[PDB]
DNA sequence: CCGAGGTCAATGACCTCG
DNA sequence: CCGAGGTCATTGACCTCG
């Protein structure tokens, strides 16, 4: 299919510079707008999919950054 | 204990089967506000704990071959 | 604890710009 | 066309109650 490679869903489109999901890149763009701050209620190493991600917004996050989705470039000045 | 409709973890047997937050949660919905879906491939989709909102067709279905019972759902 | 009901922040499919 | 930046109906974790 194309695959998100944060989650493994299928990738509508590089969003901030990286091959994701729809759910990655509202998790991202929010997570980032928000400057959001998540804790792993786990063993902080979770491994991500379709139901992971919705489980672990810190281990989804790290993911997202890990695979090369750009904060700098969410709603950056102009 | 399990879903027994996606494998998630189950804690309790809403509308008469052991299932999950969200099965039961989807169910509930279906019914109560009595929604119709349509599968956009066939009617045999995965629907499991990673899968389970890619057919809200198969996932109803599959509520109803689980044994989730209507009745079992009161209304407003 | 069980299992009905209810809530609502987060989620993600779909949409409109630039 | 793509992708940035939303919109908004659905999802499902968390509650209350008998
Ligand atoms: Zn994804
Ligand atoms: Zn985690
Ligand atoms: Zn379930
Ligand atoms: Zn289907």
């Amino acid at each position: 299919e194309e695959l998100c490679l944060v989650c493994g869903d299928r990738a509508s489109g590089y969003h901030y510079n990286a091959l994701t999901c729809e759910g990655c890149k509202g998790f991202f763009r929010r997570s980032v707008t928000k400057s959001a701050v998540y804790c792993c209620k786990f063993g902080r190493a979770c491994e991500m999919d379709m139901y992971m991600r919705r489980k672990c917004q810190e281990c989804r996050l790290k993911k997202c950054l890990a695979v090369g989705m750009r904060p700098e470039c969410v709603v950056p000045e102009n | 204990h399990l879903c027994s409709i996606c494998g998630d973890r189950a804690s309790g047997k809403h509308y008469g089967v052991y299932s999950c937050e969200g099965c039961k949660g989807f169910f509930k919905r279906t019914v109560r506000k009595d929604l119709t879906y349509a599968c956009r491939e066939n009617r045999n989709c995965i629907i499991d704990k990673r899968q389970r909102n890619r057919c809200q067709y198969c996932r109803y279905q599959k509520c109803l071959t689980c044994g989730m019972k209507r009745e079992a759902v009161q209304e407003e």
